[PDB]
Formats: C-alpha cells, sequence, structure tokens
DNA sequence: AGACAAAACGACGCGTCGTTTTGTCTCGGCTCCCCGACATTCTC
C-alpha cells in the first residue's frame, strides 16, 4: 500500500539518485531524497573512451615504472661490470679511487660525476689516451680529410683496432662500458624463422605499365615490371604515381612446394618505418663484410660530419654487438695475461656471486668471455610466469588449517585445453552431442548408425587418429555421401580432434627406425607436458635429447622431427584436471569403461542410484533422470550434467540468490571488492560509487534495517554494460526470500528506457520547469552578445524559451549543460510503475479492451497521463531548484608503500633466498610532480629580469613558425643576426625561408647571411623565456634542471587574515604540500609571512557559498535553512594560479558556448571559468566566500552542540 | 654556524648557588645569547613561583629583564602540536618535553641544551640533545 | 631661528589586476593471463 522507491540513473560519471514513498491507488505520495554525484575527469576521457586510447592512469603509471626498472637494470650492469674490472685491475687510478667498493658497491662517490677519459689535474681536464688518438689522426690524414677532430672519437678507432691488435687494458675498459650502453634490439623467443627469411629491403625503378585486361570498377588494371626483373604482386590503378619511380620494396621469398620462390611485396619508406630503417642497416653493414663499430669508424672517416647516434646507427640486432664484443675479447686475450689468471677469475666469480655456491660452481667452468658476455652486459631476464593468474575450477577445492588456527580453501588450476585429457573430455562431449539428419526430408536418422557401443567405440578410433574432422570425414565414415545426409551442425564447419595425439602420431611416424607400438597413453601424456612445459629453445633440445637417450629411440631424426613445434596456444578449459579426471569415467563407453575405475564416492552414489533408498546428497529430480539407471551396467555413456552430477551432487551451477540483511552485509561487499575486476575503470568507480551512494542513502533514511526499499528502478540513458551488472547485484536488498522472487535479478527491479522517461518529461511538465531553470543562463548569454537570438519568445506558451543559433548549435543540448538532470531523470524513473513500463515496451495490444484499463488507470481522457500525486510538479520545482552537487575529491598527495625484495637469509645455519620487507619509512607521491618537458637557466645581459622570476631556455627546432618576434626570442645573438638576415632576403616569409629547403639552403650557404664570415648548420636553437622554473632536485646535475608544474596539481589554495581584516591569498605548490604531508603537518600552513591567520585551503571541486553585499557572514552557520536564493550563492572551485582561483557555479557542467579567440565571446570569458560571480554585481568570490563541506548525499555539515559534545565523548 | 637553543633545567642550575660548578657552566651557558622557547620561560615562572614560592613581582622582573637583556625567545609555531603528534609516534618523552623538542625544531634549532633528555641523541635527524655540565 | 617633518620631484623601474594567449615527451618489438559481446550444439 505504501512503497519505498529507489530511483538510479548511472551515467559515464554521474550517479542520479533520488528517494520517494509512493501510494499510487490513492493519488498520494511525497519526495524524500534527490542527489547527484558527479565523479570528475576532463572530457578528453569522455572523447576518447568511446574509441580508446590508453585511457587509464594505471597504463600510464606502468609505462613509467617500466621505464625506471629498465633504468635501473642498466645501472646495475654498470655496477657490476665496475665490480669486475676493478677487481682485475683495469680502471685507472684516477677514475677507480671514486667509485664506491665497499659500502655501495660500484657506485659513485656522492656528489661527483666522473668520467672515464678526462683526467682532472688541479682544475684542468686531459686527455689520456695520446697515443691512439694520435693513430687515428695518422689515419684520418692518410684518408686526407683534416688534422683536428674530437678527442672522444678515439672509441670507434680502438674497437676497430680491437679485432685484430693489442690494446691496452683501460681501452678494453671504456668499450665493454660502451657495449653496456648500446646493447641492441633482441627477442626472447628467437624462433629463427624460414630458412632464407629473404626480408630484403630494396629500391625498384618500374619499367612499364601492360594493360592486364583486368576490368575492374569500369577501369581497367595495369600490371607492374621492375627493371631487375620482378613482377608486383598487387595490380594498379593510378598511373602517374608508378611510372618509372625510384619505389623501395620488403620483399619475402618462399620457396613453394613446386620448387620456386613465392614471392611477396610490401611498400615501405626509408626514414619513416622502423622496420625499413632497420633493414636497411642490417643490409649496409653486412655489404660492408665487417665489425659494426669499424663500419662507423669508415663512415667517420669518408664523412667527418656524420651524425652516428640515431642518424647513422640507431637499432641493430644484438647478434652484431655480440659477435664484436666477442671478437674483441677473444683477440685482445692472447696479449693480456689478466684474461687467463684462474685465480682473478675466480675472485670475479666470487665477489658477484658470494652467496650462491651452485652458480659459483656452474661459472667456475667458464671463462671471461662468458662472463662479460652471456652473465653481465646481454643478460636479459625471462618473462615472469603468469601461472598464477590462472583460473580455477568451479569445483575442486582442498581444505587446510594455517597457523593461526582457521580453515582456508585453496583453489585448483584450470587445465590447460592442449592438454590430452581434457581433448578425450571434449571430444567425447562431441560424440555424445552428434546427431544426423537425412537431406532429403530431414528426419532423426540415428539410432540406426549409433544404437550400440561398438559404434561408438568404432567412431572413437577412427577419430582419434585424425586432426580435425569434417563434412566429408564424418559423412564417408558411415560409407553416407555428401548429397543424402548431414550433422546437425555448421555444414562446413570442423571440430577439434585430439590435435595433440595426431600431430604427436604423425612427428613419431616420421622418426622411423622404430615399431609403430611406442606410442601409449602414458608416453603420449609425458611428451605433452615436455612440449607444454619447458619453453626455451636450449632447454627444449636438452629435454628432447635426453628423452631421446632414456626412451630406446635414435637421436637422429627424433630431435630434427621434433624441433618445429608449434607452441601450444595459450588458453585453459573451464575445470581443472582432477575434476575432469573424476568425470571421464562415467561418460566412458564400452571397452575403454570399466567399473574399477569409478572412485569410491561415485561409487557409492551409484550403489544408492541403484538401490533406490533415501539420501540428503541425492535429489528428487535425480531420481526422476535416473530412472532409467536401474543397473550397474545402465552407467555407460552418461552426459555433462549426469557425470557431473554423480560426481558432486550439484544440477549445474544452481545459484544461491542470497539476501542482505543490512548495511553490514553492504559494506562487507564493498570492503571486499577488488580492483581491476570489470571492464575498464570508468564504469568500476560508477559500480563503486553507485553501492557507497545507495549505503549512505540507507543509513540516513532507513537506518540500515530491513527491506527499507521496497522497490528499485534502474536506468542508464557501450554504457550498457552496467544495465545487467549492478541490476544483479542490487537483487540482494530487494529480493523476496518467499520463493516468489527467483531468478538472475528480483523482480522489483524495472529497467526502463528513454522514451517512457522522455514522454513523462513532456507530459508531465518537467521539460518545462527544467527550461524555466536554465532560461538566466540563456538570458545571460543575450546580454552578454547583445542580440536576442538565445531566447525565442512563444505564443502556445506565451513566454521564452531557451535557444542557441545555428552556427553555435553543433552539440549543444539543453540537458546535458547541467549536473541536475541527472536527479531529475533519477527522478522520473523512480515514479515509474511496472505497469507504465510494460504499457510502453508493449503497447502492441491485439486489442483496445484488453490494454484499455491500463488507459484509462495512468492515462487521462488517450492524451495525457495521470501525475503520481497532485503536487508533483510543485514538489519536483522546489527539489530541483534546491540540490546541491556532491563532487569526488582525489587530494592523494602521499601514501605508504610496501617494498619486498629477494634477497640472502641466514636462518638455522644456512643462506636461503626468501623476501625481505624493506625498513624505515618511505613514501610514494600519487601525483606528477612535475611536467616533462626540462629548461635550463640562462643570464642574458641584454634582457631585464624581474624580481622574482629567471629565464629559462631550451632547445626546439628551427621551422616555420620563426617570425621577428620569436626570432627575438632565440638566446644566441649570432645566430638572430644571420637568422634575421635569412628572414630579410626572403621577403621577411619565415614559411618560405625556414621549409626544409629553406633551412638547407641557408645551411649550405651560411656565409652570404654571416657577412662571409663562417659558422657552423643550425637545425635547433636554444630560445629562452622568463618567468618560474623550479629545480628538479639538490643533488649530482639535478639542480641543474627546471621544470614546470604538471597539469592538476595546484591543489591547495590558501585564503588567510590579517587583525584588521583584509584577505590574502597565495598557492602552495606540491612540493611543500609533500614535505608538509611528511612531517605530519597539515598540507597548508596555518599563518603566512606576515603572521595572518588562515581562513582555510580551497581544493579543485571544493563547494563555497558567496554572500550577497549586503549579508555579513562571519559567525553564520545556521546551514539548515538554505534557501533558493542561499543554494543560488554557492560555487565550485576549478583551478587556481598564483592568488587567483577560478569558480563555477555548482550547477553547471558544460557551458552554452565555449570561448573562441576569433570571435572573442563566451559563456564565462575566455577562461570558461570567473574569478567572480556571473550575476550582476560582478564581486570577486574569494574575498567574500566562506567553505562549506558536503556529504555524498549532499547535505551541509557543520559543528551542533551534540558535536561538539561527541568530539571528545569518542575520547571519553 | 648552528642555532642553539636552551630548555628550563640552563634556566635553573643558572638561578641556583647551591652547585656553584652547575650554575657556572649555566651562566656561560647563557653568555652566546641562545635562543629559547616561550614554553621554557612558562615552565621558569611555573617552578619559580611554586617550588621556590617567590613573589610575583620580582620573578616578572627577572623574566622581563633575561628576555630583554639575556635570551632571544622564540615566536610560538602554529604546527607545534601535529609536529609533536609526529614525533610522538617515534619518541617516548614527557609530552612537555616532546613540545619544547618540537618548538626548538619547528624555528630551526641545531643545538638544543639539558639534563633530563638522553644527550647525544638526535631527533627527527635535525637537532640534538647536548648535556653541556659533563 | 634654526633645524626638524614632510611634501615635491624627476627620475627610471616596476607592478597593475583583467584579460587573453601559449604551451603541454615520442615511437618500436613481443609474451601471457583475465574478462566482456555477438555466432552454433547438447543437457536441466
Ligand atoms: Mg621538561
Amino acid at each position: 500500500m505504501i512503497k519505498n522507491i529507489l530511483g538510479l540513473a548511472l551515467g559515464t560519471n554521474s550517479i542520479g539518485w533520488a528517494l520517494v514513498k509512493q501510494d499510487f491507488e490513492n493519488k498520494q505520495g511525497e519526495i524524500l531524497g534527490m542527489g547527484s554525484r558527479i565523479i570528475p575527469m576532463s572530457q578528453d576521457i569522455l572523447g576518447d573512451f568511446g574509441k580508446g586510447n590508453s585511457v587509464s592512469q594505471t597504463a600510464e603509471r606502468t609505462k613509467y615504472r617500466s621505464v625506471r626498472r629498465l633504468r635501473e637494470r642498466f645501472l646495475l650492469r654498470r655496477e657490476r661490470l665496475h665490480r669486475v674490472l676493478y677487481i682485475l685491475n683495469f680502471l685507472p687510478e684516477h677514475y677507480a679511487s671514486q667509485i664506491d667498493f665497499e659500502k655501495r658497491l660500484g657506485k659513485f662517490k656522492v656528489e661527483t660525476e666522473p668520467k672515464l677519459v678526462w683526467k682532472n689535474t688541479d682544475g684542468q681536464f686531459s686527455f689520456l689516451f695520446q697515443n691512439s688518438f694520435n693513430e687515428m689522426l695518422e689515419d684520418f690524414k692518410a684518408a686526407g680529410q683534416e688534422l683536428k677532430i674530437p678527442y672522444d672519437w678515439t672509441i670507434y678507432h680502438l674497437r676497430k683496432k680491437a679485432i685484430s691488435q693489442k690494446i691496452e687494458k683501460e681501452e678494453l675498459a671504456w668499450i665493454l662500458l660502451n657495449f653496456n650502453h648500446k646493447r641492441g634490439y633482441y627477442q626472447l623467443r628467437g624462433e629463427d624463422f624460414e630458412e632464407e627469411k629473404d626480408k630484403t629491403f630494396v629500391r625498384l625503378k618500374v619499367d612499364r605499365i601492360v594493360d592486364s585486361g583486368e576490368n575492374v570498377k569500369g577501369k581497367i588494371l595495369y600490371d607492374v615490371y621492375f627493371e631487375n626483373g620482378w613482377k608486383y604482386d598487387k595490380q594498379v590503378v593510378k598511373t602517374e604515381d608508378w611510372v618509372d619511380r625510384t619505389k623501395e620494396f620488403i620483399v619475402s621469398e618462399s620457396i613453394l612446394k613446386n620448387g620456386e620462390t613465392k614471392r611477396t611485396f610490401k611498400a615501405v619508406d626509408s626514414e619513416k618505418d622502423w622496420i625499413a630503417i632497420k633493414t636497411k642497416t642490417e643490409q649496409e653493414i653486412e655489404h660492408s663484410h665487417k665489425t659494426v663499430g669499424t663500419y662507423i669508424y669508415e663512415t667517420l672517416l669518408q664523412n667527418p660530419k656524420q651524425k652516428i647516434k640515431g642518424k647513422l646507427v640507431r637499432t641493430i640486432e644484438r647478434k652484431f654487438y655480440k659477435e664484436e664484443l666477442r671478437q674483441i675479447l677473444e683477440k685482445q686475450k692472447e696479449f693480456h695475461q689478466e684474461l687467463q689468471s684462474d685465480d682473478l677469475y675466480n675472485d670475479c666469480i666470487r665477489e658477484l656471486y658470494r652467496n650462491n655456491e651452485v652458480h659459483q660452481l656452474t661459472l667456475r667452468k667458464k671463462d671471461f668471455v662468458h662472463l662479460f658476455m652471456e652473465d653481465i652486459i646481454f643478460y636479459q631476464r625471462p618473462l615472469r610466469s603468469q601461472k598464477s593468474s590462472v583460473s580455477n575450477c568451479t569445483l575442486e577445492f582442498r581444505k587446510y588449517k594455517g597457523e593461526n588456527g582457521a580453515e582456508h580453501t585453496q583453489y585448483l588450476k584450470a587445465i590447460p585445453k592442449s592438454n590430452p585429457y581434457y581433448q578425450e573430455f571434449r571430444l567425447w562431449q562431441w560424440i555424445f552431442n552428434l546427431n544426423l539428419y537425412t537431406k532429403d526430408n530431414d528426419e532423426n536418422v540415428t539410432k540406426v548408425f549409433l544404437n550400440t557401443t561398438q559404434d561408438f567405440e568404432n567412431l572413437f578410433e577412427f577419430l582419434n587418429t585424425r586432426k580435425e574432422v569434417d563434412q566429408k570425414a564424418l559423412l564417408k565414415h558411415f560409407k553416407l555421401n555428401e548429397k543424402t545426409h548431414r550433422w546437425n551442425f555448421v555444414e562446413d564447419k570442423k571440430y577439434p580432434c585430439n590435435e595433440t595425439k595426431t600431430m604427436i602420431s604423425s612427428r613419431l611416424d616420421k622418426v622411423e627406425n622404430i615399431s609403430d607400438d611406442f606410442l601409449t597413453r602414458d608416453i603420449e601424456q609425458k611428451i605433452w607436458h615436455i612440449i607444454y612445459s619447458v619453453n626455451d629453445k636450449v632447454e627444449y633440445e636438452k629435454a628432447l635429447k635426453s628423452f631421446a637417450r632414456k626412451h630406446h629411440l635414435d637421436e637422429s631424426s627424433f630431435f630434427e622431427a621434433f624441433r618445429k613445434f608449434p607452441p601450444f596456444k595459450s588458453e585453459y578449459g573451464s575445470f581443472s584436471e582432477k575434476a575432469i579426471k573424476k568425470l571421464l569415467p562415467l561418460m566412458r563407453l564400452g571397452k575403454y569403461w570399466n567399473y574399477a575405475e569409478i572412485d569410491k564416492y561415485s561409487r557409492e552414489r551409484i550403489q544408492k542410484i541403484i538401490t533406490g533408498e533415501y539420501d540428503e546428497n541425492i535429489k528428487d529430480k535425480v531420481r526422476e533422470k535416473s530412472v532409467h539407471l536401474t543397473i550397474e551396467n545402465d552407467f555407460q555413456g552418461l552426459q555433462l550434467w549426469l557425470a557431473q552430477y554423480i560426481v558432486y551432487g550439484r544440477h549445474s551451477e544452481a545459484s544461491m540468490i542470497g539476501k542482505w540483511n543490512s548495511a553490514n552485509d553492504l559494506e562487507v561487499f564493498l570492503k571486499d571488492f577488488k580492483q581491476h575486476s570489470l571492464r575498464n575503470p570508468i564504469v568500476e568507480q560508477v559500480i563503486t560509487e553507485t553501492l557507497r551512494v545507495v549505503k549512505d542513502i540507507w543509513l540516513k533514511y532507513g537506518n540500515g534495517t530491513k527491506d527499507f526499499f521496497n522497490e528499485i528502478h534502474i536506468e542508464l540513458g557501450d554504457t550498457r554494460y552496467i544495465s545487467k551488472y549492478i541490476s544483479g547485484i542490487l537483487s540482494n536488498i530487494v529480493r523476496v526470500e518467499d520463493g516468489s522472487d527467483e531468478g538472475v535479478n528480483s523482480k522489483n527491479i524495472v529497467p526502463g528506457n528513454g522514451k517512457i522517461t522522455t514522454q513523462l518529461k513532456q507530459d508531465w511538465g518537467l521539460n518545462d520547469v527544467w527550461n524555466d531553470l536554465i532560461l538566466p543562463r540563456f538570458e545571460r548569454m543575450n546580454q552578454l552578445t547583445n542580440s536576442k537570438d538565445f531566447t525565442a519568445w512563444n505564443e502556445n506558451h506565451q513566454k521564452f524559451l531557451p535557444t542557441v543559433p545555428i552556427e553555435f548549435s553543433k552539440g549543444f543540448s539543453k540537458k546535458r549543460i547541467d549536473h541536475r538532470h541527472h536527479a531529475l531523470d533519477a527522478l522520473v524513473i523512480a515514479c515509474a510503475t511496472t505497469d507504465h513500463v510494460n504499457l510502453l515496451n508493449n503497447q502492441s495490444a491485439k486489442s483496445d479492451t484488453k490494454r484499455y484499463d491500463l488507459k484509462k488507470k495512468l492515462m487521462k481522457f488517450p492524451k495525457q497521463f495521470l501525475k503520481p500525486w497532485e503536487k508533483f510538479t510543485v514538489d519536483a520545482k522546489h527539489n530541483l531548484e534546491s540540490i546541491i552537487v556532491s563532487f569526488k575529491q582525489n587530494l592523494r598527495v602521499i601514501n605508504k608503500a610496501t617494498n619486498y625484495y629477494e634477497k640472502y637469509v641466514e636462518k638455522d645455519g644456512t643462506k636461503n633466498k626468501e623476501r625481505v620487507e624493506q625498513a624505515g619509512t618511505n613514501w610514494a607521491i600519487r601525483k606528477p610532480m612535475h611536467k616533462d618537458t626540462v629548461s635550463g637557466k640562462v643570464d642574458l645581459p641584454w634582457v631585464k629580469v624581474p624580481k622574482g622570476k629567471i629565464l629559462t631556455a631550451t632547445r626546439k627546432s628551427l621551422d616555420s613558425s620563426f617570425d621577428l618576434k620569436s626570432i627575438g626570442s632565440i638566446t644566441d645573438t649570432g645566430i638572430q643576426k644571420i637568422l634575421k638576415n635569412y628572414l630579410a632576403f626572403k621577403d621577411g616569409n619565415p614559411e618560405l625561408a625556414f621549409s626544409p629547403e629553406g633551412i638547407d639552403d641557408l645551411n649550405k650557404n651560411i656565409e652570404k647571411y654571416n657577412d662571409g664570415k663562417p659558422h657552423q648548420p643550425i637545425n635547433k636553437v636554444r630560445v629562452f623565456e622568463l618567468g618560474s622554473k623550479f629545480q628538479v632536485g639538490q643533488t649530482g646535475n639535478k639542480k641543474g634542471k627546471y621544470v614546470e608544474a604538471a597539469k592538476g596539481t595546484n591543489l591547495f589554495f590558501a585564503v588567510y587574515e590579517d587583525e584588521k581584516g583584509k584577505r590574502s591569498y597565495e598557492t602552495i605548490p606540491l612540493n611543500e604540500v609533500i614535505e608538509r604531508q611528511k612531517q605530519g603537518l597539515t598540507s597548508v600552513p596555518l599563518e603566512n609571512e606576515k603572521g595572518s591567520r588562515l581562513l582555510f585551503d580551497l581544493s579543485p571541486n571544493d563547494l563555497v557559498y558567496v554572500p550577497e553585499i549586503d549579508e555579513n557572514i562571519d559567525s553564520n552557520f545556521v546551514f539548515s535553512n538554505l534557501n533558493k536564493e542561499k543554494i543560488s550563492r554557492i560555487y565550485k572551485v576549478e583551478k587556481t594560479s598564483g592568488t587567483e582561483c577560478y569558480f563555477v557555479r555548482q550547477d553547471i557542467a558544460y557551458l552554452i558556448k565555449q570561448y573562441d579567440a576569433k570571435t572573442k565571446i563566451g559563456e564565462l570569458e575566455s577562461q570558461n571559468k570567473l574569478q567572480v560571480t556571473m550575476t550582476d554585481d560582478r564581486i570577486r568570490i574569494t574575498d567574500t566566500c566562506v567553505k562549506i563541506n558536503c556529504d555524498r548525499l549532499g547535505n551541509i555539515n557543520f559543528i551542533t552542540k551534540e558535536k561538539i559534545k561527541q568530539i571528545f565523548n569518542e575520547f571519553r | 654556524l648552528d642555532k642553539i637553543a636552551i630548555d628550563t633545567n640552563i634556566l635553573l642550575y643558572a638561578y641556583d648557588n647551591r652547585d656553584l660548578d652547575k650554575q657556572d657552566r649555566a651562566v656561560e651557558i647563557l653568555l652566546k645569547k641562545p635562543f629559547v622557547t616561550q614554553l621554557v620561560v612558562f615552565e621558569f615562572i611555573k617552578v619559580l613561583e611554586r617550588r621556590f614560592k617567590m613573589d610575583k613581582k620580582e620573578i616578572t622582573k627577572l623574566t622581563i629583564k633575561l628576555l630583554k637583556e639575556v635570551i632571544i625567545p622564540l615566536s610560538l609555531h602554529r604546527d607545534i602540536y601535529n609536529y609533536s603528534q609526529f614525533l610522538l609516534q617515534r619518541y617516548n618523552f614527557g609530552l612537555s618535553d616532546i613540545l619544547v623538542l618540537s618548538d626548538s625544531i619547528l624555528n630551526n634549532c641545531t643545538i638544543l641544551l639539558s639534563e633530563d633528555m638522553c644527550n647525544g641523541m638526535i631527533v627527527d635527524k635535525k637537532l640534538k640533545i647536548v648535556n653541556p655540565f659533563l
């Protein structure tokens, strides 16, 4: 008779909640609560998740983590190189004296930046390899290029020299460190492809296009021939860009079965595709027939202006670096006796692996070659195991008691699909699911071909041999043909047919020199496990060779046949091995079945079923189905459901229905919710906040008691993922335990559709009140644009309706530009009963009389629907104009982080590797500390610097956007002179001057713009800016990096007062917030430097009240009588900078018109947010605003007596 | 080179003639204009008024004279309560001493002088307690 | 009366809140787990 209704509307980042107490039968009822919860994120995310572009902050954190991890692994490699080389006595005294080797193993001493090559004596720097430098300059003068070159070019000369000559040890250490710097591309799997693997980058010329006689789309397709004599595989339409074109391709050659090259083609562009540049550098290095270091040295010899790093060689296969470093080390080995002294080798071994005697024993057999390449430099870790993330069976469990005395359950991991045993399960399931039909009359022709167990067994022996089965094989097995019979499945679809066993049978047939009886079931399982488990190449052939040794099969073609196996497809079945093991014996029939393979419990249940006695674990439906199971012989060939029930006693997944009793269950459910359990973070956040809001309304309006919500209505308005999950979750509150309400969802949950909501809004006048609420924004726009095009008069309503000009009507929506529409939708959903949704979803009646009862009950006479009560519209107006919007906040600055790291610990007289938790305190910053771009400080005499600001200069490309003002913002004066000379030479047009062709022309003829004076080419210049940039850090060279605050990191805005009364404003950066929160203090200082006491601090999504000019709000409080005037003066912070704070009225979501620099108009000026109110007084918001605090439901929170009592009652 | 502070102990041993040596130590601890916390002055007033039963007028004269000419009062810091609570998790002193240390630290003091505070000890790697009478 | 108090004063620099305008790290390979949606078949 009286019903509590909760209407929920779910958006991308909005939850509209409304609770009403309806009595529809008497046309009575009243609203209780209304609100809209908003999760703030930029509209960039809104426009991105529809298409999808890395829309997750977790992914960005993962990317930074991976970059850092690579960095510290490179550092670790370097450290170990320092340790080993210091042991070998290879580092020079000047360098080695300032690496720590005792406490910080291999690290540099703090506040020192050593270079291996520049010895510093009395403040002067000197090069140490004078003689090799002399030899390199001798080489250049023999080549006749110059006699004056950089000293640090000696490394490539040494790398060439190291191949076939004796170099001193320090050069060799430098070379090893260089190799550690540049490691090269490498795929962990390997898996060498087709032996030819042509993949050859070639540049070809087209001779002629003979017209091929292939007429498509009314245009006749041409063919392509090349001068060196192949044909392009694909045809061509456009003739202009193919005739005598110097086109470059990557082609792949495969020797087909006929004995010819099946050549492919693919158009690629050099200097634009990574693969093309990689292959070109590969071929160009190989054709030189020399190591990459010597190749680089030769290219530097022939073109001394060549850019090596990033231009000449960017990325090459790791094989080149490996082979070059090898050749270097073997060649240097014969001359340096330290590379033969096994004492030193053992010393390095022990130093590097003190606590791992096993690894020491392994490496005591190797030498310095393997230790340097295979151990330190080129060591690539394997992928972490994902086995721990494998799913679990829903049936097999294990129970055990921990140290706490409790009893908890370990899961059993699901079966890999390629396992032969799941193969048996699956294809037996197919055997039972198999049935045949005739093509002529479509009758159930089976029970004539498969009626006895022998037919099943023979079909089994034929399928067991094959690898895939299809229409043809299935028909011809029975001697049937295509023309008369079919098999109830897709006529042209194939089904799996024990892939693993067939494939292994074929490969084992190819090896020969063995009898045709070696392959049995256990052998099949063991070899499958060998293939599935060891997925690493060298390990793979070692396991294969050992298997061929133990099993008396010749390892001659065994390993050759058994090397080329496609790795198993990564997929796992629904169930585990033990469960399927228990299942299969029951559905076995014939000779493969025997009673002894049924376990104890299923045998007992079989005896119980045949006996017909009464068991609590056997239901009546079982006997209903198992009436035919009279004898123990009847337990042959049972289907999946029968065998599953007999094994475990459940008729599939019957669910648990469940029913929550109080807010305790709910809050526990939220406490136990796991991250990343849904499609994407957006819907997960939406669902979690919906749950939280439901709990809050339950507590506030019903005190968490049973069945306080009589019914709940849900609506969404991609997003469909929420329509069913939230309904299933919320069924647990409104479900009835009487047995009437059963299913996936409670019958009380009534999802609707947009048709009902829009029709109710139009009929009941919610649209009219919505326009009346939103219109003043439109009059403000009209006044600001001094026009009348934003309001349109009408005479059917005799009033002004909001509107927009067509050229500002791109995607304007009058609902979308606010926040409370969510709550309005929630309200209009809640009052909609099941009868309304049934009527408006099944309006097709087939007879007017049958649905005429609903017509008369719900609609006025079929014109308009009856209101839920007489004062529905007025009450809805009163609520809608009295809703404050609650905005979720993320002020996470620091949080605690746990660090577990592997380490060898001494326990019970033995060292064991175990994880240790980090000692001391260590915080994790939860915001990006600054922006990526890094600038350096400069001091220019020819510019005036205001106090409190500095000049920072950054390198930028010289391009077409460089006009006189920007050219004057280039820090180099001579570059400015030359550049303005050039720009004058091109009639003052940077676009013509600074095109790549123009830049090239400037570079070639630099004399005729530098007054005839010589100068190096220019491509990038350091432009300087004047502003406030802070140091990134205080260690090493970090004190020279100047960065800018990151986006959305100005989170606190302090408002202070002096004893006289004036307000002072400040914005504290994230650095001081971090430091203060680390020292346990408040985020914002409570007094400024002037001693002014702090009113309070503001953060984005805060709420403030802006009092009228006449009101004197000093000890107002009494925030219970919030009326329309009071609530309309509520502003939400949006951003801050310096002493400026920008605000938007809390009911505004989107502006009527944004700001464009052309028209120079907008709803809230250029920033789309104001430092003042929108109303006519236009008062500084920050000078009179008072901060307020709301809860999830938008209810104000203020100090009261009871609160004051409880502050220290909780301590009492 | 280092902002040195003091506590009520230095003033109290300075005041008394019963131990000449400690009195001396204390007075040459005051010659260098050592900084001082307002809570130190409050406790000094409490002990003069309670233990010694001295008149209000003369102890107030002495306080004013010392603050004008002898010791440099340090402005009471507004974050003293939160910082003292922060030091409270890692340290176990009398809470009055913890407020003294908190206000000394928040004012950038490098060296503190006292007796009943476990000399030589480091407080949040910012300030160390030193017993000067030894 | 003479010598203090303070207003001019000619200087530049500064700074002016109000507002708009400008700037903002990038691409490459590959493996392996989980879930979702829509297709077909069988059973409860
Ligand atoms: Mg004390």
